[PDB]
């Protein structure tokens, strides 16, 4: 079942690699002269990377839990 | 008789610390005598601490805590005869507590929650941990996993530290019981 | 009932920790050098016994071991010189008579004075053997050994009371009057002992002649002992300072006497370390006052202490130095507060409850240090990747992991709380938690485990 | 079972082997003059390696706890 | 009064051994008196050992252990009146312990592990052995197989010896209980 | 069962009979001037005879423990 | 079932006989002027004979346990 | 039965004589003043023989337990 091992490892590496793109998009949307409107929108936009990291770290655990079952 | 202080009590102590007081009595003939230290904000509202009996010399050494109020009156009472109080101005600690979890040295996750949401989060966490402990170990599991969950709460910004002592009290009595049950007839 | 002082304890502790191994025959004893590792000199163990005699009961085991070593290293009454380990690249020991064996007699006599009746009988027997051997020839033996023999005879007459010793030393005195730096030092030491016992002027005349006559550290230690016997503050202080120039001392444990500072092989030569201990303790017991005892001084370059006088209630140290620099003096004491005075500038100092230490800067010329104990209006003062939170999170996770795994493997709850106990132990082993929470949870787990065992 | 133990052993060894590359990538994203991620996000990335270790130590735990039953 | 030592305490003892002290009191009229031996590194941090009451003669014989520190202060205390302490320099034992299992005489398997890995290995071994004992014998099996596993650990380079005494204490009390339960009404 | 006891008896007798040849071979490999095996390995070979005795004394034990049930 | 008895006994004797070849290969690979590279490779190479001995002493026990079942 | 047992030794010998060429290949690919392996791929390539020898050691245990069941 080493194929899935490589799958999750590539998943996490690619997630960390592509995370800068998400940060760039969020910063462009929520920086000065914001077109996304400052307020709750900015808080949610800053929350997107946090919950994205939470998913990126939880889904490998659950995938490993399921695959060895 | 009269009572006096052999050691000066430290004015402006930290918020939740303690200090020793060295209080000595006058015309105590040869016997130990009772005392009580009423500490609290304003002389009317005093909370009693530090029971005990002074030495036959007439001098007793006691521990006094500091409340989270700007003005605290500490009143040594002989329990019957003369008494005396003094005022102390401890440093006030802000209601909101900010906690910094340090990861990889320089980077630090800093956060602070309102006291109510922190209290309810800690309470629900204590529920979950105590229930898990009851399922796993048993009635002693309640105490053990309560201690563990309260430790993990103290690591975060959650329920205050002194709650631990409550549990640490309740375990102690239980322990005493079992020891007695293994000694006598 | 007496207790050893700090300097003697430190020196003997260092020597025992470093210079203690197994003799070829079986009894543990001291070898000669850290590098040689082969030769075992009974004379060296005699020197150690001389060093440790006044507080013998403290090092009872080591003294018993070296006494057994001496017992099995004596043929009839005369000790052999070496017990050599053969170099690989049943007795193996050269049988020549051991030099400074009169030192061995003196060491055994000194041990006998404070107790250890076995040592006293040993000293008497070896005394008789060597005295007969000397009367066989006359004065054809080692001269320093002869001086130590006169010292041993004086001690034996002091503690045994046998009259023959008296006559012997008188004759022995003539032999010493019939006859290097170290031998001159021992000859003067025996001269002083003979004067102290008989109060005859000629012994003082010879002793002052040796006085007026005045590398390889030990020679300086014998010189200091000789000057201590005479009573000359200048010579004894200079020799003990030369002794101290090349010693390594730390406060708690170590006190090592090197054999040569300039030489490549400093090491700790066992021939000198007990000699250094004896010199230091003699100087302290004689010249230092009752409480303030100066035993170590780091003097860089060729700085030397000249005088140490207890004038009234204040100690005076007159010291000579070169090219300024700072010396560091350590005094054994009990008092906490007392004021030192370097020249007249009122310098500060460091003082524990048992050791005081001064580190002043001294002028090139002669300078005086005045130490006043328990003084009025005292001036001198007494001044001298992951992180923890991440590790704590990992510890909490590990604790819950092992508890849950144990509950899954075994459905019993007593095993679960026992596993909680061992999990506290494990998470303490990796230092993931502070000792406070670890101990609290361990005690709670202990009591809860016993409660769960009770409740079944 | 022996097979489950062998699989867990190889999985833990893989996690140990490619932990350092994940840590180096996290440092490259966060550590250094270039601020690819803002403070809160950067602290999150510094936390990810420990979350990864936690996953490596919890997945065998839940696996055994469910398997023994 | 005054207290004195009738026997000289051995300076430089082994790391974890013990020695007897012969301490005699002065103006003790005719009665036994309490004492306590505070032994520890530096006079401030003392751990109390050797409770007991001296003989009516005024001389008490006590046992003093040696800690794994370069400097150890041993302080005999009369518990109220005068006290005295002395310093001892015990030989320090290295933290890492190397164990040699001798097989077929000359050949010897020598190994030494860091203290943390040895402690965790011994802890897991104690878990396994105690669980097996509980499955096999029962609650007394816990103690019996704990003793057995700790013996087999002491054979290797593992958990220190004194842990045994802990278990050897806990068994003793239990034994006392059963004896009492077979004596009275 | 009687058959299991007889088989265990003959197996133990065989183990006792050809223990000395195993010990002699181990000595030939390890003991002597010729260092066929290095120190750690040589100690391992000196341990093998006792491991063999342990096997001879544990195999009937586990056999009986599983058989009686 | 004496055929299996002879099988395991010949197994262990042949293992001890052939072990010098394994030691020779390991020593040639890990001695001076090492082509296997000193470090973790040397530790693993020295570990091969140890785990080989462990297998050689454990597999007869399990084979005897299974055959008498 | 015994055929696979002796084949285990044959496989061990073939693996220990096949390691010296793969380790030479990886050393050649990773050595030099400016090799085309960088630093992280260098660590992975160096770990490849470590996993190879780990498999070489583990396989005897798997074969032994397969023979057990």
């Amino acid at each position: 079942n080493v194929g899935l091992l490589i799958g999750l490892f590539i998943f996490i590496l690619v997630g960390i690699v592509l995370l800068p793109v998400i940060t760039s998009e969020v910063s462009s949307l929520t920086s000065g002269t914001s077109p996304a409107v400052t307020g709750t929108n900015a808080t949610l936009l800053n929350l997107v990377p946090l919950f994205y990291i939470l998913i990126l770290v939880i889904v490998p655990a659950v995938l490993a839990y399921k695959m060895y079952r | 008789g009269t009572i006096s202080l052999l050691s000066t009590p430290p004015v402006n102590p930290p918020a939740y610390s303690y200090f020793y007081i060295e209080f000595q009595f006058l015309p105590t003939n040869n016997t130990p005598q009772p005392y009580a230290i009423f500490v609290g904000p304003n002389p009317n509202n005093l909370t009693e601490v530090a029971e005990g009996y002074t030495l036959s010399n007439g001098t007793g050494y006691a521990r006094v805590p500091v409340i989270n109020a700007q003005t605290e009156y500490v009143d040594i009472v002989w329990v019957n005869q003369n008494y005396t109080m003094f005022e102390i101005f401890p440093q006030i600690q802000n209601a909101t507590t900010t906690v910094t979890l340090s990861a990889n040295n320089n980077q630090g996750f800093s956060f602070s929650l309102p006291t109510w949401v922190s209290w309810v989060i800690g309470a629900v966490l204590m529920l979950i941990f105590m229930g898990v402990g009851w399922k796993f170990m048993g009635p002693a599991g309640l105490a053990i996993f309560g201690i563990f969950g309260l430790f993990i709460a103290m690591f975060f910004g959650l329920l205050p530290s002194y709650l631990m002592y409550v549990i640490l009290f309740i375990v102690a009595i239980v322990g005493a019981r079992i020891l007695t049950k293994q000694l006598g007839g | 009932v007496s207790l050893p002082p700090l300097y003697v304890e430190d020196a003997v502790n260092a020597e025992i920790q470093q210079l203690w191994s197994k003799s070829p025959t079986g009894v543990y004893a001291f070898h000669e050098a850290p590098s040689v590792n082969n030769s075992f000199w009974p004379d060296d163990n005699a020197k150690f016994l001389e060093s440790i005699a006044p507080w013998w009961q403290s090092y009872s085991s080591y003294v018993n071991s070296t006494l057994q070593f001496l017992q099995q290293s004596d043929v009839n009454g005369l000790f052999i010189k070496r017990f050599e380990y053969p170099l690989n690249p049943w007795w193996e020991a050269v049988w020549g008579e051991n030099y400074y064996e009169g030192e061995i007699i003196y060491a055994l006599a000194l041990l006998g004075k404070y107790g250890n009746s076995q040592a006293l009988q040993m000293a008497q027997q070896a005394w008789l053997s060597y005295y007969n051997q000397l009367k066989a020839y006359n004065g054809a033996t080692y001269t320093s050994s002869l001086a130590r023999f006169i010292m041993a005879t004086i001690l034996l007459y002091n503690i045994t009371g046998n009259t023959q010793y008296s006559n012997a030393y008188t004759q022995l005195a003539n032999w010493l009057l019939q006859y290097f730096l170290d031998i001159s030092a021992m000859a003067g030491q025996a001269m002083m002992a003979l004067y102290a016992v008989t109060k005859n002027i000629t012994y003082l005349l010879d002793a002052q002649l040796v006085m007026n006559a005045i590398y390889y550290t030990y020679k300086s230690e014998l010189v200091s002992e000789f000057g201590d016997a005479i009573g000359n503050n200048t010579l004894a202080s200079l020799a003990i300072s030369r002794v101290w120039q090349r010693t390594s001392y730390t406060y708690p444990t170590s006190y090592i006497y090197y054999v040569a500072r300039y030489g490549s092989g400093l090491q700790m030569n066992s021939e000198t370390q007990p000699w250094g201990d004896v010199a230091t303790q003699f100087y302290v017991n004689t010249w230092s006052p009752s409480n303030l005892d100066l035993f170590w001084a780091s003097l860089p370059n060729n700085n030397y202490i000249t005088n140490q006088t207890w004038n009234g209630t204040a100690l005076f140290i007159h010291l000579y130095a070169y090219q300024q620099s700072q010396v560091q003096l350590i005094f054994l004491t009990t008092t906490v507060n007392f004021n030192v005075l370097v020249n007249g500038n009122y310098t500060n100092y460091e003082a524990n409850h048992q050791i005081m230490q001064i580190a002043p800067t001294l002028e090139p010329g002669p300078n005086t240090i005045i130490i006043i104990p328990n003084p009025k209006n005292q001036v001198s003062q007494n001044t001298n990747t992951l992180t923890q939170n991440e590790l704590m999170l990992l510890g909490f996770v590990i604790y819950f992991v092992i508890i849950m795994v144990t509950y899954g493997v075994s459905r019993n709850k007593t095993i679960t709380v026992l596993s909680s106990i061992v999990a506290v132990a494990i998470v303490y082993a990796l230092a993931l938690w502070p000792t406070y929470m670890a101990f609290i949870l361990g005690a709670v787990g202990f009591f809860m485990l016993f409660y769960s065992i009770s409740r079944r």
